[PDB]
């Protein structure tokens, strides 16, 4: 789980969180304005040390029409089932330690990204 | 357009002409990295083992 920046509805600025001394629940103020509203997620902060972050999530399908990216036959689509496919690895900085490929389905209205 | 280029000099054939036809093409250093060059034309695009297969320039 992660925690999103919910803005005002006057204002339109940052909403802090706030313990209601009184009713014992969590609050979102605002500092310039005076909205309050019920939270429901019950969480403020979380922190990832290990950086578990889904590269899956960062390709786009528009990789595929790449000239300068490898193709391969013999990892086929899964949805689609078409045979060409790109592979490459992680392409981001900050890499622990790992070459693992990213598997992009090479097909106009398909954009399906697997990993073996 | 070898054979256009060849009878140059005698008549007005210049590299103008083969840039205008859409045969050369200047890419610059910056553009250079997202394109797949080649080195000879007909070497590296018989048949063989698949590397890219999809070369887009080749140099001269
Ligand atoms: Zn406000
Ligand atoms: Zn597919």
């Amino acid at each position: 789980g992660f925690v999103g920046i919910r803005f005002c509805q006057e204002c339109n600025n940052m909403l802090y969180p706030k313990e209601d001394k009184e009713n014992r629940i969590l609050l979102y103020a605002c500092r310039n304005c005076d909205y309050q509203q019920e939270a429901d997620n019950s969480c403020i902060y979380v922190n990832k040390i290990t950086h578990e972050v889904d590269e899956l999530t960062q390709i786009i399908a528009d990789v595929s029409q790449d000239p300068t990216l490898p193709r391969t036959e013999d990892h086929p689509c899964q949805k689609c089932g078409h045979k060409e496919a790109v592979f490459f690895q992680s392409h981001s900085a900050r890499a622990e330690d790992a070459m693992r490929l990213y598997y992009v389905c090479t097909a106009p209205h398909c954009g399906h990204r697997w990993t073996e | 357009h070898i054979d256009q280029l060849k009878e140059r000099e005698y008549n007005n054939y210049s590299w103008q002409d083969l840039v205008a036809s859409g045969v050369v093409e200047y890419i610059d250093t910056l553009e250079e990295e997202t394109v797949m060059l080649a080195m000879t034309p007909d070497d590296l695009q018989e048949k063989e083992v698949a590397y890219c297969s999809t070369y887009t320039h080749c140099e001269i």
